[PDB]
RNA sequence: UGUCGGCUCAUCACAUCCUGGGGCUGAAGCCGGUCCCAAGGGUAUGGCUGUUCGCCAUUUAAAGUGGUACGCGAGCUGGG
RNA sequence: GGAGGUUGGCUUAGAAGCAGCCACCCUUUAAAGAAAGCGUAAUAGCUCACUAGUCGAGUCGGCCUGCGCGGAAGAUGUAAC
């Protein structure tokens, strides 16, 4: 478990940093991706441009405070995939159309390109 | 059973329970972890 | 399946472990994808490849290029490891074999992006002596 | 105490009367559970049904627990019946309903005849599999319980009967 | 206040030898090992030796271990 | 979910995180020890440690001390107020 100390308060800011960078972001429920199959998802952030992570969803409704996806705070519960996208405006929702191809999972909650609730 | 003064967990899924007067262990793993007595 | 084929020759079955297993894959039939087993698919060495079923004893092959102590051994030419860490070496080179060793080697059977593949290629070889500052 | 303090929250047509510290419960496919809680338990009527205990004893705060899980339970068994699964394991095991008579075969010399007492019908869907079926759950699981201590199962082969969901202990002859 | 052994007649405990009920087993079955509960009833004949014991022969479901003035001579014997 | 270098090396036909001896890295991240248990002849296969969601208020262990429980079986009759 992660302390208030060294994580938990310092995670929380810097994505709220990544977030004053981006022009879309899908969250979707990946509950259920085999480590491999995330793997193959995680070899196209560094192609296509994007940053996806999993952070803890109270952290993620606390690093908002920057007003860059405001329009997700009722959308911020179930399992996070959060993928931001920042260099190449957008090309990642493409990508998850993509990715829930062969999957059965991602239903992809929302997306926030600009200011919009899906 | 294994009757003993001295009765005590033997793995993860052994259990010490006061069953009328009586120290007892039970596992539901293995058999040979019940115990009386102690 | 995990498994392991000859290269140039799948008949032998105790080389392998044949027939019985995960699944029931003739003997035989690997046989015929051991002529594309060979040469630049570590001849003369059992290169591990996995085996997979489609629906009833498939010859779902697979390909490994070069295992980390495969391509150390290749790129030092030593015979053996050291039976105690940090108490033998036996004579490494610069970190730069590594870098053409893992690129050839990473290809897609890495997550690595840059670099990175240099500390697990070295990793493998970090416990077998041979000390290395440049 | 987790367990006292969650309602009941009964279902829509149930029919609950309170008589003091005795209760009565009607329902859909059986009716008549009757019950008298100890002098140490409050049954609140509202909306639904809440317990609360009167003393501080630590005997009292268990048997609010207890009070809960009960009443749970006849409000449960009144809108659905509670149901046990067996099935045999071994050649030549058979189980037939006839009625209110069940009769094994188990491989002893004679056929077994069991009675199955009111209340609770048993149905055999194939000959390897029973279901006892009624509307409280202690009838249930010991009729359940009476049937499986016949032949309980066996570690070599697995022979016997046994729950649907137990989990039987498996070994073989060394050499 | 008569001291070993035998005969006759016993009575009690349970730390159970058989029969009864169980758990574990390195318990397939038939046999076993070990522990728990249980004292209702049962529980050899002989060769040698004064012997109790012991060793042998052949039985039995089994041939229990101890207390009772190492039970019992105003009940017998008299080999030591 | 609980991964790839990586059947770690030595030896062993082979002993593959789980026959024995040396120290016990690093990429991906939410996670992962050259791996804690049961495992295969050896593989393979169920877990666990660690992490994401879920339900929404307490919860975990140690120390000092009062009174109690087990350990606790005998011979005529309860018979160790
Ligand atoms: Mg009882
Ligand atoms: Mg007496
Ligand atoms: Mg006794
Ligand atoms: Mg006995
Ligand atoms: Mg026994
Ligand atoms: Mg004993
Ligand atoms: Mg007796
Ligand atoms: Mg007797
Ligand atoms: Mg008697
Ligand atoms: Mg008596
Ligand atoms: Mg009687
Ligand atoms: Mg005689
Ligand atoms: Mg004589
Ligand atoms: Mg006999
Ligand atoms: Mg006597
Ligand atoms: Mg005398
Ligand atoms: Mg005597
Ligand atoms: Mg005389
Ligand atoms: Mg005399
Ligand atoms: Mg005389
Ligand atoms: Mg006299
Ligand atoms: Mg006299
Ligand atoms: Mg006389
Ligand atoms: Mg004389
Ligand atoms: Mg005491
Ligand atoms: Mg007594
Ligand atoms: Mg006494
Ligand atoms: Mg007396
Ligand atoms: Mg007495
Ligand atoms: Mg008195
Ligand atoms: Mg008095
Ligand atoms: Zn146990």
């Amino acid at each position: 478990m992660a302390i208030k100390l060294e994580d938990k308060k310092a995670i929380v800011a810097e994505v709220n940093e990544a977030a004053k960078a981006a022009l879309s972001a899908v969250v979707a429920d990946a509950r259920g991706v085999t480590v491999g199959a995330m793997t193959g998802l995680r070899k196209e952030a560094r192609e296509a441009g994007v940053y996806v992570k999993v952070v803890r969803n109270t952290l993620l409704k606390r690093a908002v405070e920057g007003t860059q996806f405001d329009v997700l705070n009722d959308v911020f519960k179930g399992p996070t995939l959060i993928a931001f996208s920042n260099e190449h405006p957008g090309a990642a929702a493409r990508i998850f159309r993509e990715f829930a191809k062969g999957q059965d999972k991602f239903e992809i909650k929302a997306a926030a390109f600009e200011g919009q609730f899906l | 059973m294994k009757v003993r003064a001295s009765v005590k967990k033997l793995c993860r899924n052994c259990k010490i329970i006061r069953r009328d007067g009586i120290v007892r262990v039970i596992c539901s793993a293995e058999p040979r972890h019940k115990q009386r007595q102690g | 399946i995990k498994l392991q084929v000859k290269a140039g020759q799948a008949n032998p079955s105790p080389p392998v472990g044949p027939a019985l297993g995960q699944h029931g894959v003739n003997i035989m039939e690997f046989c015929k994808a051991f002529n594309a087993k060979t040469q630049g698919q570590e001849p003369g060495l059992p290169t591990p490849v996995i085996i997979t079923v489609y629906s009833d004893r498939s010859f779902t092959f697979e390909t490994k290029s070069t295992p980390a102590a495969v391509l150390l051994k290749k790129a030092a030419g030593i015979t053996s490891g050291s039976a105690r860490p940090n108490s033998q070496k036996v004579g490494t080179v610069t970190r730069a074999q590594l870098e053409e060793i893992a690129k050839t080697k990473q290809a897609d059977l890495t997550a690595a992006d840059l670099d990175a593949a240099v500390r697990t290629i070295a990793g493998s070889a970090r416990s077998m002596g041979l000390n290395v500052e440049g | 105490s987790r367990v006292a303090k969650n309602p009941v929250k009964l279902p829509a047509g149930v029919e609950i009367k309170l008589a003091g510290q005795q209760l009565s419960i009607k329902g859909a496919k059986g009716a008549l559970e009757l019950k008298v809680h100890p002098s140490v338990e409050v049954i609140q009527d509202s909306g639904e049904l809440r317990f609360a205990a009167r003393n501080g004893d630590q005997q009292t705060r268990a048997m609010a627990g207890t009070t809960r899980a009960l009443v749970n339970n006849m409000v449960v068994g009144v809108s659905q019946g509670f149901e046990r699964k067996l099935q045999l394991v071994g050649v030549g095991y058979k189980a037939q309903a006839k009625g209110q008579v069940l009769s094994l075969s188990l491989g002893f010399s004679h056929p077994v005849d069991y009675e199955l007492p009111a209340g609770i019908v048993a149905e055999t869907p194939s000959q390897t599999d029973i279901l006892i079926k009624g509307i409280d759950k202690q009838l249930v699981g010991q009729v359940a319980a009476e049937i499986r201590d016949f032949r309980p199962p066996e570690p070599y082969k697995g022979k016997g009967v046994r729950y649907a969901d137990e989990v039987v202990r498996r070994k073989e002859a060394k050499k």
